[PDB]
C-alpha cells in the first residue's frame, strides 16, 4: 500500500479493470476519467 | 459557576441600560404579576425622571400603560396618575443584562428583569440565584412563559 | 479422387448464428457428417455441433448453423481467443483454429440536436440491433464524458423493442463548454460499442449578421490568380448595415478536423462595408508565395481559411465570421475503378472500368479517358502496350475498357488519365494500378462476370452470371459450385451442371432481400486427377440497391411549401409491416447527418472487388475460411480478416 | 508599425507566459501599467511580460489612426489567444420525440409550435426486418409580415417610457399597415382611446425590410399591467399580448418575522397565539402598499420541504448573485437535506401519489444539482472559487463536504474524491497541522492585528477543511488522510484557546466534534463555547450565540445576522454530536424562528449549517402526530381564513395579507409543531438611517475616445485591520432605458490584471463580485452606458455594495444617470399624465369659489381629512418634496386625529409643478388618508398631495384688495363646517 504501481486497463469486453494493488490498498489514478490505459499508485486503506 | 458579584454599587439607570433597551419580567413573587410584562423607554432622560411604557397581556388582549420613573441612585419611584410604587434595584449583572428589583409593601416582593434582546446566560443565572435567595422559598411567577 | 470443402466465415462472432457449408465431391454413397465448434486446443468442451446428411437427394451439399454462446466463455483475466472448427465423418476428420470476436450487433446513439446551450436537456435514445440486424433486446449502458475527459453520468436500461429510451440529460446552468461524448455499450457478454458527440456552446448575443460568399467552393487553376469573395452584413431588424470596416485575414489549413492554421499577414486587406455588401479578390499565387508552397502543384487538398471582422461605424459594435476552409483543387476530376478486380486470369480478356467524378464526388459524363499499360511476363521481358481511349458513359458515368494480353503475362501495370479539351496536362486526373496474375500449378483459371453491373442490382430481379473457365482438364469438370455471402454470413450455396457443349454457361441467381445492400459471390470448380485436388475459384462484389426490409414513409397533410405558426397538421406514418417508429422534429438550423447502410456493411469480412492471387486468396478476400483435402497453400499469418486498402 | 508589433507577437508566439502579454497590451486609460501589474498573482514572469507589452503598447498607441489600432488588435488578437466554444444563434427545443407502434399505417395530428422555424421531421423504423431511416420531411413555419415589441423588464411608476418595436415585411412588395395600442386603465397615454384602443395611422413598409414602431406611455399604478399591440394590414390582423411591470420608487426593503406554534408545549413553553402588528415604516414611499406574505408550514423542516417539492422555482437565497461555485453547491443543498429527511426518517407517505416516483424525481434532481459544480473543477480534481481562476483550499473543502454528504444517496466517483482529498492533504497542509489557502479568495473578514488576524484565519480555514474531509472520508478512507486529520485535529486542539471570536471557537468546536469527542481539550472548548451562550427568558425560551466574544463586546444584538446564525448553527451541531438534548431546544426554537420564508437564512454558510441543524434535530427527536386548527384573522377586521393542518397536507401555499390591520395567528388544542413566518416588503425613499459599512460614490461622465464610475471603499469594524473586506458584491441598478457596455465589463474580469472576479447583467442590474474591497483607498468600476429607449422623468437608481457572507455589512446609495433639471412647468396639454395623480393648487384669490362647493367638497364621504394649516419649511428628498406645516384649525377628522398647533408633514411627488407651495403661507388642505409613523417616542402624521386633494392659498390679513370678500366667504365656509357636523 506504499509505492506499488497499479494500472487501469480495458478488458476483452471493454470494461475498465484496475489491478496491481494488494489486499488492503486502493488504486488512485491521477489521470482524467477518459484515459483507458493509465497508471496510478496504491494507498493504505483503513481497517 | 464563576462569581456572581456584579455592578457595585447598584445604579438603577445603569441597570436600565441608561434607557436604551427594553426589559422583560421573567420571575416575580407577586401572585398578580402581569403576563408578558415588558418595560421599554417612552422618552428621553429629563432631570431625574424618565418615561417608561409598560406593555402586558390580559387574556388574549394586549394592553399598554404609560408610567414615569423617578430615579435616585438605586431607588426608583414609579408612578402613573395617582398610583405610586416604590422599588429598589438590589442586584445588577456585570453587563447590565439582568437585575433584581425589590418592591416595597407589607410583604415585599422580588422581581427579576432581563434584556428583551437576551442576556449572557451566566449573568442571567446569577440574577436567578439572587432572586431565589431573596425570595427564600416563596412561589415564583414566570410572566414570560404565558404564551407571549 | 474424393474431395470435401468446408466454408465458414473468416472469423467466428460470439453470439452470432454462423452458417457452415459443407460440399463434398466424388462420393456416390450417402453418409453423415458432424460439424462442431469446440474448445481450443483440447476439444474437451463442445460450444456447439450439428449433424448434416449428404446424399444424392442432397447433391452431397449441406449446411449447419452453429452458435458460440457468450455465457459459455470465461470472463476477465484469461479470456478465450480461439476455438476449433471440426468436421468429422466416416471418411475424414479435419479441424482448424478460428479466432473469435466479442463484437456483436450495432448501437446507434441518436441525440435530438448536435449543439446545445446551457440549461437545455439532451434527448437521447439508442437503436440496438444484434448481428443479424434484429432488435438486440440487451440491456445497454450510456456514459457521458465532458470536454475535460470526466465521466459525469452513467445510466443503464433494458431493451424491449430494439429502441431504448433514456432519460434526458440536463446541461448544467454553467457547464463545461466543448465537445461532449456519449458512449453506448452492452452490460454483458459483448464488446460492442456505440459513440455519439454533441457540443455545448455558450450563447453570445450578436449585434448583426455577417455572411461570407466565396466565388466557388473549390479553388482551381483558373481562380489560382484571382478568387472573388463577397462579404455581406445586415442588422437583425431586416436592414442592411450602411457603413462598416471590413478586415479579412487568410490562412492555409491542413484539414478541417484540426483547428490548426497558418496565417498570412501579407493578405490582411481591409475594405469598407457599404450599403450591406463589400467585395475583395484574393490572389492565391502571390499570398501563398509566403509560407513556402510557391506553386499550385502544392496546396492540393489543403484548405484556405478565411477570417472576417466587421466593425459597424454608427455604434462601433464588432462582429466576426469565418469560412473554415476552401479546398484547393488541382484537378477537376478524380478517378476510381468500378467492378474490376486487380487480378489477371491468363487467357481471359481483362476488363478495366474507370470512373470519373468531380470535386463533389459526382459522376461526370462525356469525359475522355486514356489507358496505358505495361506488361511483365514470366521471363521478366517488359512490353509497352499501345494506348487506348474511351469516353465516359453519361448514362452511368462509366468508361469501359477491354484488354487482350498474352497468356504468359504475370504483372499488368496500367495507368489511366483524363483527356479534357480545356485542361492543362497538370490539371488532368491520373491514377495508377497494378494487377497480378492468378497462380495455378495446373494452368487452370476461372473468370466470372454477370452480364453487367449497370444498373445496380435491384431486389426482385435476376442475376445472370457468366462462368468462363480457361484451362486444360476443361471437359472433365463435372459441375460448378457457388457460395453467396452477405453481411458477413453465407446466405446461399450450391452447384450447377456444367454443359459439355460450350465454354461458358449462364448461372442464374435470384437477387433477394438477404443480399441488401451488398453481397459477394464465389464460384469454383475442382480440377482432379493425380498429385492433389485443386480448387479453381473467383469472386465478385455485387452492389445492390439499399432497400429497407420494412419500408418506412412519413408525410405531412396538408402538403405545403410553408406553414403558419400554431397550425394543426396531421402526420401520416406508413410501413410495409407492423413496425416501431421513433420520431423527431428538430430545427434544421442546427445542422448548418447519419447514414446507417454504410456503417452496417462493416460486418462484411471481404475486401476489394473480388479475385485473388490464388484459390486461398480468393476465399480470404471474400471473407471466408475453408477446410479442404485439396491444396490449401495460403499466405503467411493469414488469420485476421483482410483490410480494405486505401490509396 | 507592423514590424514593431511583429516583433512583439513573434516574441510571445510560443512563450510560456503568452496571455499576460496579450491582456497587458489591452487599452486601460484609467490605470498605469504598474498599477495593473500590481494585481497580477501569477508570478514574476507574467508580471514582466505584462509590463513589457503594456508599456510598448501604450507607447505605440500615441497619435495612432483607427486603422492602425484595429490592425494592431488584429495582429495581437489572433496569434496569442487560442479559441473559445460559443454560438451566436439559439435553437429551440425539439419535439415529437416519441416512439409509436405503427400497424403498417398510423396517422397522428398535432399543432405546430409557435416559432419561425424550418422544422425537420425524421423517422426511424425498427422491426424484425431491421432499421429503416425514412426520408426526412420538412415543415417550415413562417410568417411574412409580423410585429414584435421590445418591452423592458421593469419601469418605475411616473416615468414616461418610449416602447420601441418593429414590423417585419419579408414579402418582396411593400404594403400598408397600422399598429394600435390597447389602453389599460393604469397606463396613461397622451392620446385618447377612440373605440378603446388607440388609433390606426396607415403607414407603408417597403418590400423585404421593416418599419419602426413607437408608443409613449406613463404608468400611474404599480404592478403588472397587460398591454396589447395590434398589427393590421390589408391581409389580416394580429394581436400581440404583452405585460408591463411597474415598480415603485425608492429602495425595496424586506423584514422578516418568525413564530413557532407548539400547542402542547412539547419542546418548550406552550405557544398557541401570536400577533404580527401592522407598523408603517418611516420613509415609506407614498401611495404604496405595505406588502406582506404569510407562510404556515407543518414541521421544523416544512419550509425546506415546500421549497423543494413545490417546483415554482426556487432559490432560498435569491438576493445573493450567482458566479461563485459556492452558489452551484448551495443550489443542491436544499434538495439534499429534503432527501435526507425523507429517506432517513422514512416519510415518503407524505406524498398522496406514488412515493417511488417522487423518490425517483428527487434522486434525479439531486444528481443534476450535484453536476452543477463540475465546471469549477480543475484537471487535478481541485476546485476553484471562480471559473478559470486559481484552485481554492476553502472551496475544495466545501465541495468535499457537499459531495461527501450527497454520496450517501447518489454514489460519487471514488477516484475523483480521492484525488481531491489527496490534493488537499498532500500540498496545502503545513507541518503544524493547519491548512493554508492557495488562492486570494477571502471568504470571511476577522478581527485582530495582521498577526492575530492571520492566526484567526488559519484556525478557521483548518476547521473548515477538517469539516470537509470528515464529511467525505468514508468515500476514500485512506490512512494518509486519516493521519492528516489527526495532525489538523491536534492543531485545532492546541490553538483554539484562548479564543479570539465566538465564530472561530464554534467552528473549531464543531470540527473537533466530528472526531474524538473524549479529548479533554475538546471538552474545554465546548465549555468555553457554552460560556458565551445568550438566552432570552429565564427559564430560557431562546438560546443563541453572538459572533463576538463577551469580553470584547458586551452588547446584545437586536436582530440576527449571518454570523449569528452560523455561530449558533455550529454550536447546535456540536451539541447534537454530543447528544446534549437538554441544551438544544431553545436553540432549535431560535434557529427555527430566525428562518425565512423559502427555507433559507441570511447568507450561504449559515443557511447550510442551519438547515443541517434543523433537519438532524428533526430526525433525532420523536416525530409527533400533526393535527391543528390554524386560524389567521385580522384584529379589527374580518377573519382572513383558517385551515386544518394534518400529516395529509401541511405544506400549504402562502397567503398575501392585503388589509392594513394587525394579523393574528392562533390555534386551539393541537398535536404537532408548526412554523408561521411573515415576510414584509416595503419601499423606502431614503437610506440615511441605515448603517453604512462602505464609503460609496458614483458618477456619470462624458468620455472622449456617457460612462458610469462607481467607487466603494471598506469601513473596517472595531479591531478590524486595514487589509480590506472579504468577498464583496457591487450591485449597480441601472436606470430605466439605460444599457451597460458589456465589453467594458468583460475587459475588467477576463484579464490577468483583473479588477473584478466575476460580472453579470441580470434584470437591469450590473452585478460585480470581488475578492476584497480595500479600506485604504477607493476601488472603482468604470463602464460605458448608452440609452436604449427614451425615458422622461427618470427615477433614480440604487448602488449597493455588501459582503457576500455578511450582507449586514452593506451600504445603499441613490444615484441618477440624468442631470436633468429644471421641472418648471409642463405647458398646457401633453400634460395630463404627469399631473394625473397629484394635486392642483386653486386659483390665487379666486372669488368665484362659491362657499357651498367648498363645503360639499369637504363633507364628501371620500374626503377623510380637511383643515387649515400654515407651512413652516420646504424640503426636497430624492423623488419627493416634504412640506413641514403647522396644524391651525381642524375642520374634519374621519380617521386618526392630530393635535392643534402640532407639526404636520405633507408630501408631493417632485414631478408635480402646479402644487407649488410657498414657505410661510397659509393654505386650506383637504384630502384622503394619511400615514401614522412612530418617530422618537411619539406619533407623526404625513399627508400625500394627490388628485382630489383640494388646496387653496389663504392670506391672513385683509389688504388683498378684493380678497376681503374672498376671506369673507372662506370664513363663511370655515364657520359653517364645524357648527353642523354633516
Ligand atoms: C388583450 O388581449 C387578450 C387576448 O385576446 C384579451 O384577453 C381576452 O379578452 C376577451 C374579452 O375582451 C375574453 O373574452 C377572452 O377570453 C380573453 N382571453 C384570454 C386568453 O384572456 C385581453 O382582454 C386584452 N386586453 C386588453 C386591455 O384589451
Amino acid at each position: 500500500c506504499e509505492e506499488v504501481i497499479c494500472h487501469r486497463k480495458l478488458n476483452h469486453l471493454g470494461e475498465r479493470v484496475t489491478s496491481g494493488c494488494p489486499t488492503g490498498c486502493l488504486c488512485v489514478i491521477r489521470e482524467p476519467d477518459n484515459v483507458d490505459n493509465a497508471n496510478g499508485t496504491c494507498y493504505a486503506l483503513m481497517s | 459557576e464563576s462569581d456572581c458579584t456584579g455592578s457595585e454599587p447598584v445604579d438603577a439607570f445603569q441597570a436600565f441600560s441608561e434607557g436604551k433597551e427594553a426589559y422583560v419580567l421573567v420571575r416575580s413573587t407577586d401572585p398578580k404579576a402581569r403576563d408578558c410584562l415588558k418595560g421599554e423607554p417612552a422618552g428621553e432622560k429629563q432631570d431625574n425622571t424618565l418615561p417608561v411604557m409598560m406593555t402586558f397581556k390580559q387574556g388574549t388582549d394586549w394592553a399598554s400603560t404609560d408610567w414615569t420613573f423617578t430615579l435616585d441612585g438605586a431607588k426608583v419611584t414609579a408612578t402613573l396618575g395617582q398610583l405610586t410604587q416604590n422599588r429598589e434595584v438590589v442586584y445588577d449583572s456585570q453587563s447590565h443584562h439582568c437585575h433584581v428589583d425589590k418592591v416595597e409593601k407589607e410583604v415585599p416582593d422580588y422581581e427579576m428583569w432581563m434584556l428583551d434582546a437576551g442576556g449572557l446566560e451566566v449573568e442571567v443565572e446569577c440574577c436567578r440565584q439572587k432572586l431565589e435567595e431573596l425570595a427564600s422559598g416563596r412561589n415564583q411567577m414566570y410572566p414570560h412563559l404565558k404564551d407571549c | 479422387e474424393q474431395t470435401y470443402v468446408i466454408s465458414a466465415p473468416k472469423i467466428f462472432r460470439v453470439g452470432a448464428s454462423e452458417n457452415i457449408v459443407i460440399q463434398v465431391y466424388g462420393y456416390t454413397e450417402a453418409f453423415d457428417a458432424t460439424i462442431s465448434i469446440k474448445s481450443y486446443p483440447d476439444k474437451k468442451f463442445s460450444y456447439s455441433s450439428g449433424h448434416v446428411h449428404l446424399s444424392s437427394e442432397n447433391k452431397f451439399q449441406n449446411s449447419a448453423i452453429l452458435t458460440i454462446q457468450p455465457k459459455q466463455l470465461p470472463g476477465g483475466q484469461n479470456p478465450v481467443s480461439y476455438v476449433y472448427l471440426e468436421v468429422v465423418s466416416k471418411h475424414f476428420s479435419k479441424s482448424k483454429r478460428m479466432p473469435i470476436t466479442y463484437d456483436n450487433g450495432f448501437l446507434f446513439i441518436h441525440t435530438d440536436k448536435p449543439v446545445y446551450t446551457p440549461d437545455q436537456s439532451v434527448k437521447v435514445r439508442v437503436y440496438s440491433l444484434n448481428d443479424d440486424l434484429k432488435p438486440a433486446k440487451r440491456e445497454t449502458v450510456l456514459t457521458f464524458i465532458d470536454p475535460e475527459g470526466s465521466e459525469v453520468d452513467m445510466v443503464e436500461e433494458i431493451d424491449h423493442i430494439g429502441i431504448i429510451s433514456f432519460p434526458d440529460f440536463k446541461i448544467p446552468s454553467n457547464p463545461r463548454y466543448g465537445m461532449w461524448t456519449i458512449k453506448a455499450k452492452y452490460k454483458e457478454d459483448f464488446s460492442t460499442t456505440g459513440t455519439a458527440y454533441f457540443e455545448v456552446k455558450e450563447y453570445v448575443l450578436p449585434h448583426f449578421s455577417v455572411s461570407i460568399e466565396p466565388e466557388y467552393n473549390f479553388i482551381g487553376y483558373k481562380n489560382f490568380k484571382n478568387f472573388e469573395i463577397t462579404i455581406k452584413a445586415r442588422y437583425f431588424y431586416n436592414k442592411v448595415v450602411t457603413e462598416a470596416d471590413v478586415y479579412i485575414t487568410f490562412g492555409i489549413r491542413e484539414d478541417l478536423k484540426d483547428d490548426q492554421k497558418e496565417m498570412m499577414q501579407t493578405a490582411m486587406q481591409n475594405t469598407m462595408l457599404i450599403n450591406g455588401i463589400a467585395q475583395v479578390t484574393f490572389d492565391s499565387e502571390t499570398a501563398v508565395k509566403e509560407l513556402s508552397y510557391y506553386s499550385l502543384e502544392d496546396l492540393n487538398n489543403k484548405y484556405l481559411y478565411i477570417a472576417v471582422t466587421v466593425i459597424e461605424s454608427t455604434g462601433g459594435f464588432s462582429e466576426e465570421a469565418e469560412i473554415p476552409g476552401i479546398k484547393y483543387v488541382l484537378s477537376p476530376y478524380k478517378l476510381n475503378l468500378v467492378a474490376t478486380p486487380l487480378f489477371l486470369k491468363p487467357g481471359i480478356p481483362y476488363p478495366i472500368k474507370v470512373q470519373v467524378k468531380d470535386s463533389l464526388d459526382q459522376l461526370v459524363g462525356g469525359v475522355p479517358v486514356t489507358l496505358n499499360a505495361q506488361t511483365i511476363d514470366v521471363n521478366q521481358e517488359t512490353s509497352d502496350l499501345d494506348p487506348s481511349k474511351s469516353v465516359t458513359r453519361v448514362d452511368d458515368g462509366v468508361a469501359s475498357f477491354v484488354l487482350n494480353l498474352p497468356s504468359g503475362v504475370t504483372v499488368l501495370e496500367f495507368n489511366v488519365k483524363t483527356d479534357a479539351p480545356d485542361l492543362p496536362e497538370e490539371n488532368q486526373a491520373r491514377e495508377g494500378y497494378r494487377a497480378i496474375a492468378y497462380s495455378s500449378l495446373s494452368q487452370s483459371y476461372l473468370y466470372i462476370d454477370w452480364t453487367d453491373n449497370h444498373k445496380a442490382l435491384l431486389v426482385g430481379e435476376h442475376l445472370n452470371i457468366i462462368v468462363t473457365p480457361k484451362s486444360p482438364y476443361i471437359d472433365k469438370i463435372t459441375h460448378y459450385n457457388y457460395l453467396i455471402l452477405s453481411k458477413g454470413k453465407i446466405i446461399h450455396f450450391g452447384t450447377r451442371e456444367k454443359f459439355s457443349d460450350a465454354s461458358y454457361q449462364s448461372i442464374n441467381i435470384p437477387v433477394t432481400q438477404n443480399m441488401v445492400p451488398s453481397s459477394r459471390l464465389l464460384v469454383y470448380y475442382i480440377v482432379t486427377g493425380e498429385q492433389t485436388a485443386e480448387l479453381v475459384s473467383d469472386s465478385v462484389w455485387l452492389n445492390i440497391e439499399e432497400k429497407c426490409g420494412n419500408q418506412l414513409q412519413v408525410h405531412l397533410s396538408p402538403d405545403a411549401d410553408a406553414y403558419s405558426p400554431g397550425q394543426t397538421v396531421s402526420l401520416n406514418m406508413a410501413t410495409g409491416m407492423d413496425s416501431w417508429v421513433a420520431l423527431a422534429a428538430v430545427d434544421s438550423a442546427v445542422y448548418g447527418l447519419e447514414r446507417v447502410f454504410q456503417f452496417l456493411e462493416k460486418s462484411d469480412l471481404g475486401c476489394g472487388a473480388g479475385g485473388g492471387l490464388n484459390n486461398a486468396n480468393v476465399f480470404h478476400l471474400a471473407g471466408l475460411t475453408f477446410l479442404t483435402n485439396a491444396n490449401a497453400d495460403d499466405s503467411q499469418e493469414n488469420d485476421e480478416p483482410c483490410k480494405e486498402i486505401l490509396r | 508599425l507592423q514590424k514593431k508589433i511583429e516583433e512583439i507577437a513573434a516574441k510571445y508566439k510560443h512563450s510560456v507566459v503568452k496571455k499576460c502579454c496579450y491582456d497587458g497590451a489591452c487599452v486601460n486609460n484609467d490605470e498605469t501599467c504598474e498599477q495593473r501589474a500590481a494585481r497580477i498573482s501569477l508570478g514574476p514572469r507574467c508580471i514582466k511580460a505584462f509590463t513589457e507589452c503594456c508599456v510598448v503598447a501604450s507607447q505605440l498607441r500615441a497619435n495612432i489612426s483607427h486603422k492602425d489600432m484595429q490592425l494592431g488588435r488584429l495582429h495581437m488578437k489572433t496569434l496569442l489567444p487560442v479559441s473559445k466554444p460559443e454560438i451566436r444563434s439559439y435553437f429551440p427545443e425539439s419535439w415529437l420525440w416519441e416512439v409509436h407502434l405503427v400497424p403498417r399505417r398510423k396517422q397522428l395530428q398535432f399543432a405546430l409550435p409557435d416559432s419561425l422555424t424550418t422544422w425537420e421531421i425524421q423517422g426511424v423504423g425498427i422491426s424484425n426486418t431491421g432499421i429503416c431511416v425514412a426520408d426526412t420531411v420538412k415543415a417550415k413555419v413562417f410568417k411574412d409580415v409580423f410585429l414584435e415589441m421590445n418591452i423592458p423588464y421593469s419601469v418605475v411608476r411616473g416615468e414616461q417610457i418610449q416602447l420601441k418595436g418593429t414590423v417585419y415585411n419579408y414579402r418582396t412588395s411593400g404594403m400598408q399597415f397600422c399598429v394600435k395600442m390597447s389602453a389599460v386603465e393604469g397606463i396613461c397615454t397622451s392620446e385618447s382611446p377612440v373605440i378603446k384602443s388607440s388609433k390606426c395611422v396607415r403607414q407603408k413598409v417597403e418590400g423585404s425590410s421593416s418599419h419602426l414602431v413607437t408608443f409613449t406611455v406613463l404608468p400611474l399604478e404599480i404592478g403588472l399591467h397587460n398591454i396589447n399591440f395590434s398589427l393590421e394590414t390589408w391581409f389580416g390582423k394580429e394581436i400581440l399580448v404583452k405585460t408591463l411591470r411597474v415598480v415603485p420608487e425608492g429602495v425595496k426593503r424586506e423584514s422578516y418575522s418568525g413564530v413557532t406554534l407548539d400547542p402542547r408545549g412539547i419542546y418548550g413553553t406552550i405557544s398557541r397565539r401570536k400577533e404580527f402588528p401592522y407598523r408603517i415604516p418611516l420613509d415609506l414611499v407614498p401611495k404604496t402598499e405595505i406588502k406582506r406574505i404569510l407562510s404556515v408550514k407543518g414541521l421544523l423542516v416544512g419550509e425546506i420541504l415546500s421549497a423543494v417539492l413545490s417546483q415554482e422555482g426556487i432559490n432560498i437565497l435569491t438576493h445573493l448573485p450567482k458566479g461563485s461555485a459556492e452558489a452551484e453547491l448551495m443550489s443542491v443543498v436544499p434538495v439534499f437535506y429534503v432527501f435526507h429527511y425523507l429517506e432517513t426518517g422514512n416519510h415518503w407517505n407524505i406524498f398522496h401519489s406514488d412515493p417511488l416516483i417522487e423518490k425517483q424525481k428527487l434522486k434525479k434532481k439531486l444528481k443534476e444539482g450535484m453536476l452543477s459544480i463540475m465546471s469549477y473543477r480543475n484537471a487535478d480534481y481541485s476546485y476553484s472559487v471562480w471559473k478559470g481562476g486559481s484552485a481554492s483550499t476553502w472551496l475544495t473543502a466545501f465541495a468535499l463536504r457537499v459531495l461527501g454528504q450527497v454520496n450517501k444517496y447518489v454514489e460519487q466517483n471514488q477516484n475523483s474524491i480521492c484525488n481531491s482529498l489527496l490534493w488537499l492533504v498532500e500540498n496545502y497542509q503545513l507541518d503544524n497541522g493547519s491548512f493554508k489557502e492557495n488562492s486570494q479568495y477571502q471568504p470571511i473578514k476577522l478581527q485582530g492585528t495582521l498577526p492575530v488576524e492571520a492566526r484567526e484565519n488559519s484556525l478557521y480555514l483548518t476547521a473548515f477543511t477538517v469539516i470537509g474531509i470528515r464529511k467525505a472520508f468514508d468515500i476514500c478512507p485512506l490512512v494518509k488522510i486519516d493521519t492528516a486529520l489527526i495532525k489538523a485535529d491536534n492543531f485545532l486542539l492546541e490553538n483554539t484557546l484562548p479564543a479570539q471570536s465566538t465564530f472561530t471557537l464554534a467552528i473549531s468546536a464543531y470540527a473537533l466534534s466530528l472526531g474524538d469527542k473524549t479529548h479533554p481539550q475538546f471538552r474545554s472548548i465546548v465549555s468555553a463555547l457554552k460560556r458565551e451562550a445568550l438566552v432570552k427568558g429565564n427559564p430560557p425560551i431562546y438560546r443563541f450565540w453572538k459572533d463576538n466574544l463577551q469580553h470584547k463586546d458586551s452588547s446584545v444584538p437586536n436582530t440576527g445576522t449571518a454570523r449569528m446564525v452560523e455561530t449558533t448553527a455550529y454550536a447546535l451541531l456540536t451539541s447534537l454530536n454530543l447528544k446534549d438534548i437538554n441544551y438544544v431546544n431553545p436553540v432549535i426554537k431560535w434557529l427555527s424562528e430566525e428562518q425565512r420564508y423559502g427555507g433559507g437564512f441570511y447568507s450561504t454558510q449559515d443557511t447550510i449549517n442551519a438547515i443541517e441543524g434543523l433537519t438532524e434535530y428533526s430526525l433525532l427527536v420523536k416525530q409527533l402526530r400533526l393535527s391543528m386548527d390554524i386560524d389567521v384573522s385580522y384584529k379589527h377586521k374580518g377573519a382572513l381564513h383558517n385551515y386544518k393542518m394534518t400529516d395529509k397536507n401541511f405544506l400549504g401555499r402562502p397567503v398575501e395579507v392585503l388589509l392594513n390591520d394587525d394579523l393574528i395567528v392562533s390555534t386551539g388544542f393541537g398535536s404537532g409543531l408548526a412554523t408561521v413566518h411573515v415576510t414584509t416588503v416595503v419601499h423606502k425613499t431614503s437610506t440615511s438611517e441605515e448603517v453604512c459599512s462602505f464609503y460609496l460614490k458614483i458618477d456619470t461622465q462624458d468620455i472622449e475616445a456617457k460612462r458610469i464610475v462607481a467607487c466603494a471603499s471598506y469601513k473596517p469594524s472595531r479591531e478590524e485591520s486595514s487589509s480590506g473586506s472579504s468577498h464583496a458584491v457591487m450591485d449597480i441598478s441601472l436606470p430605466t432605458g439605460i444599457s451597460a457596455n458589456e465589453e467594458d465589463l468583460k475587459a475588467l474580469v477576463e484579464g490577468v490584471d483583473q479588477l473584478f472576479t466575476d460580472y453579470q447583467i441580470k434584470d437591469g442590474h450590473v452585478i460585480l463580485q470581488l475578492n476584497s474591497i480595500p479600506s485604504s483607498d477607493f476601488l472603482c468600476v468604470r463602464f460605458r452606458i448608452f440609452e436604449l429607449f427614451e425615458v422622461g422623468f427618470l427615477s433614480p437608481a440604487t448602488f449597493t455594495v455588501y459582503e457576500y457572507h455578511r450582507p449586514d455589512k452593506q451600504c445603499t446609495m441613490f444615484y441618477s444617470t440624468s442631470n436633468i433639471k429644471i421641472q418648471k412647468v409642463c405647458e398646457g396639454a401633453a400634460c395630463k399624465c404627469v399631473e394625473a395623480d397629484c394635486g392642483q393648487m386653486q386659483e390665487e384669490l379666486d372669488l368665484t369659489i362659491s362657499a357651498e362647493t367648498r363645503k360639499q367638497t369637504a363633507c364628501k364621504p371620500e374626503i377623510a381629512y380637511a383643515y387649515k394649516v400654515s407651512i413652516t419649511s420646504i424640503t426636497v428628498e430624492n423623488v419627493f418634496v416634504k412640506y413641514k406645516a403647522t396644524l391651525l384649525d381642524i375642520y374634519k377628522t374621519g380617521e386618526a386625529v392630530a393635535e392643534k398647533d402640532s407639526e404636520i408633514t405633507f408630501i408631493k411627488k417632485v414631478t408635480c409643478t402646479n402644487a407649488e407651495l410657498v414657505k410661510g403661507r397659509q393654505y386650506l388642505i383637504m384630502g384622503k388618508e394619511a400615514l401614522q409613523i412612530k418617530y422618537n417616542f411619539s406619533f407623526r402624521y404625513i399627508y400625500p398631495l394627490d388628485s382630489l386633494t383640494w388646496i387653496e392659498y389663504w392670506p391672513r390679513d385683509t389688504t388683498c384688495s378684493s380678497c376681503q370678500a374672498f376671506l369673507a366667504n372662506l370664513d363663511e365656509f370655515a364657520e359653517d363646517i364645524f357648527l353642523n357636523g354633516c
